[PDB]
């Protein structure tokens, strides 16, 4: 049973899916789990009290958003459950579970437990032939056609860097945070009420994402735009509402270099790309350097790659050729390389079978991701 | 002492018993 | 036992009555009960001496009119029991009470005490077998076939804007005044003493109602009005002798809009409009403006739909979609989504049996209407 | 020029002024705004026409209240000059603004620009020789005499739990809600017009929270009181007209615990206070569990502690020592700790002075406050 297999690109803000050997993910739609807010009086309303993707982006407002996933750690597996159910129902894919084998994506140093209850639901819940756990940062060189490399991404959830020479991943070398697109928003939203705008409310938490994507830019000079004053530029809601942002939009993404800011004492993007560089051996450090792939939504922002680089230049040692490259597709960068992963002759030998998860169990499924 | 409002009888505190 | 259920939309200035799945009701009449001031000397006179409905109307002037029921809150309800003995006698409906369930209506954020006694009336003078309350906001959405919109209502009792979204109406953005067509009619009568036409009997009222009625209009600028001098319209009274309104006819029904003319400080009507949508969620507020239902008499005065529209620009965001939709049949609009909602299905589930109601008592009722 | 400094305890409910080195403050009053309804057309009335402090609490029935400050965030700038006018005027304090330093207190994460608009008004309108502006707990803690604690505050306008230790107030840590006193005044009011007896008016609203502060209680368990039946306790309006409150009474304050009875989702109070202590560091977190103190008004609820002992024993891990302070001195704690703070040598280096306002501006007042 050989069938064009399924990837599923998990993460804690967006969940792309779709089918392998295409181009580009068509079926991408956000991680979370909305519930009413409002008692249903009258008849004809919205059926089925649990709405996921489309239906819950278009009715944001009477839907209490949760979600299930933060920084690539799953906490209530019921609404997972139902995601991966809404995936595979009419609505978006139009297929069933039985027929094709899934490749799943995990963020790196999670917890195995976590890893397991995934496996489980897939094989048991799901009757699902064969399932494949890989990484996003091996991933997203398949999508750019490359084998060497260090992948710097940024998701919703995890930062991390893996640095991989010519099909070598370290897991030693590897650096990660919890601090990305998610805390970004939260840390951009508490700076909105100190401005005076407040978005308290679950669904109105989503404006604030849609703030943090549109109307913000990294300053390259931090000390510079402090001693200066903002011109207050300003961005019209849903609603239709006016509101000066202030020097909230440039101090929010900040965090990712500063996560002292937040209160929680950790590197920072710059300096995990720089300690997964030092970490490694000594003679593939300058390979390392000289190529550097960008990925997920939180690299999207204005001058990032400019800051990027120029923390580079201060930290690494002098006379050292630095080069940032950064795909047009980078939120789609690491589902595409799972469609290419998916596509190749020597998937069928990298996957877990339902055959060999009922004889062993948790130990193969260990064993074949590393 | 003087002024409006007061608690007579809440106590300072509701503290949970010690245990070895 | 399941026939053809009785509707009975019960109202302050009018009562309107008749059976599920009409068109229109059969059985309009004003909800009072006329008593005779006069001795009764020669024979072959009116008997019973207790009036309701088109008698009533015929025999004004013998009659001492009064209203039972005030800003939707009954107090003599000893009339309401007479009323509603009325409408299932063989004057008007010409059916018993215990073969037909019953459909009531009743505003919203009523006393408790006054839904209890209206179920007790039903339930045990009249042997009911199934009752059931409900709102104006959602059935006037069924009679109109949507789903969606505000619905602003002015009746004679109360006026009151129910935001409802795709079938889910929100309890806590539920506004609501005292000040509806029977404050705006007691207001005119006032201005007509200051003009010199003073009235005071309780039969002589119901021609301050026809004044009301047929020469009133709302100005979009009052301020421009009130510098202008007026040309004093005439107006032929049921006697014979004419009337000169002046600015009396206008400046009544800016009660509504203006409440601190009567000498309540509250919203008005435009306000109530505007704080119903803005006490609900951001992404729900545009959908809400486009959709605005009017309903009840007191929507009924020349410029009223005009100078809505001018305080929602005022107030509401700039650059928004205002549309302020009605049906032809404004007054008929509760009684119809109420015919329609008798003659669904799903009718049998959400009504009170009268066997739940002798096993448990107020509590199934209050857990059934909300 | 170091003159006795004053006071001022701001509040969206209760203003409190004075001297510093006290006992307990002098002045206390209501933090409003009265200005006359009606028409003074007999000659000797009372003159001014704008009232606050005792005045206005004798006088209500005339005067349209209005609160300037909501949720410790003055909307009406010119209300809250002319209470600051008022406080210093010879019918209070009987002194100069230009002798005395101030002592102002704001909520924290409050709007810098209401902040920087404070200041501005106490240098420039007033003439304050030297401003400093200060926290709740801090203040709360100072009266005490501890420097450990976390300080569960519950005023008019907000709630929030600042987790301080030894001295060391943690900023990131701070949890924050706009659901407080006014709110439960106000959900205490729609009950009462769903048991009967409606109140609409502004200086009617605060019969409502003399309702508040007299009749109500919070149940141990809130299920058991709903399945049981309540008693009908009694209250005595100015009027001399009976009350019934009936059930009203002990669901109001469940607002500070289930803040969805609103239609709000937040943490709620006992969340709050919990999320204060987590967000804190791992081994800080017994120390701030055993030195819970308590402060504001929406604090004296009948078995408030007791219930929020409760709520903290079924969120924390096991086997801990809760220990929730509450000193006599409850609603002034906050004014003592300023006093105390005030009477301290230190209080000369923390203060911004006006000539130092005069040379940086804002800047220099966002840096001295953190
Ligand atoms: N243009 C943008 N600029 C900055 N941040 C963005 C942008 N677009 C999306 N984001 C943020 O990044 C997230 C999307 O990144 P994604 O790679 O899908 O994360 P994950 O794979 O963990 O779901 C969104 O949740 C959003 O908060
Ligand atoms: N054409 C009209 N113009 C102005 N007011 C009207 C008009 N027709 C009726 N009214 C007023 O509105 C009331 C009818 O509204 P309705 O919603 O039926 O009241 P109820 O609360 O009794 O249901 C009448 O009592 C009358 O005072
Ligand atoms: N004994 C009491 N019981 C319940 N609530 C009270 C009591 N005393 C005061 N309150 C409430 O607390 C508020 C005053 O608290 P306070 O701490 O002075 O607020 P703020 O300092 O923000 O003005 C009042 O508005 C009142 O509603």
């Amino acid at each position: 049973i050989a069938n064009q297999p399924v990837v599923i690109d998990n993460g804690s803000g967006v969940i792309k899916a779709g089918f392998a050997g295409d181009q580009i993910p068509k079926y991408c739609f956000p991680n979370y789990v909305g519930r009413p807010k409002h008692v249903r009086v009258m008849a004809g309303a919205l059926e089925g009290d649990i709405f996921i993707g489309p239906k819950a982006e278009e009715h944001r407002g009477l839907l209490s958003i949760r979600y299930p996933m933060e920084h690539g750690i799953v906490k209530d597996w019921n609404d997972m459950e139902r995601i991966w159910q809404y995936v595979y129902s009419k609505e978006q894919l139009q297929t069933f579970s039985e027929e094709h084998p899934v490749l799943l994506t995990e963020a790196p140093l999670n917890p195995r437990k976590n890893r397991e209850r995934a496996a489980e639901v897939f094989f048991e819940t799901f009757n699902v032939p064969a399932l494949f756990i890989s990484m996003q940062a091996v991933l997203s060189l398949y999508a750019t056609g490359r084998t060497t490399g260090v992948v710097l991404d940024s998701g919703d959830g995890v930062t991390h860097a893996v640095p991989i020479y010519e099909g070598f991943a370290m897991p030693h070398s590897i650096m990660r945070i919890d601090i990305a697109g998610r805390d970004v928003s939260r840390f951009l939203r508490l700076y909105l009420r100190k401005e005076g705008y407040d978005f308290h409310s679950s669904s109105e938490f989503e404006i604030v994402k849609a703030i943090k994507e549109r109307a913000c830019y990294l300053s390259i000079n931090p000390q510079k735009d402090e001693t200066l004053e903002t011109e207050k530029a300003q961005y019209y809601l849903p609603d239709g509402s006016t509101i000066e942002i202030g020097p909230s939009r440039f101090r929010a993404p900040e965090l990712l270099f500063r996560p002292d800011l937040i209160g929680e004492e950790s590197e920072g993007i710059h300096e995990v790309l720089v300690f997964a560089i030092q970490k490694s051996d000594m003679d593939l450090r300058r390979t390392l350097f000289s190529n550097i792939v960008l990925s997920g939504g939180s690299t999207l922002f204005k001058g990032f790659g400019d800051r990027l680089l120029s923390e580079v230049k201060k930290l690494a040692p002098k006379d050292v050729k630095i080069r940032i490259s950064a795909p047009q597709e980078r939120l789609y960068s690491t589902w595409i390389g799972g469609s290419i992963l998916a596509s190749l002759d020597t998937f069928k030998k990298m996957w877990v079978s339902k055959k060999e998860y009922e004889e062993d169990g948790a130990r193969s499924i260990h064993r074949k991701t590393f | 002492m003087a002024d409006p409002k007061y608690a007579d009888l809440p106590g300072i505190a509701r503290n949970e018993p010690d245990v070895y």
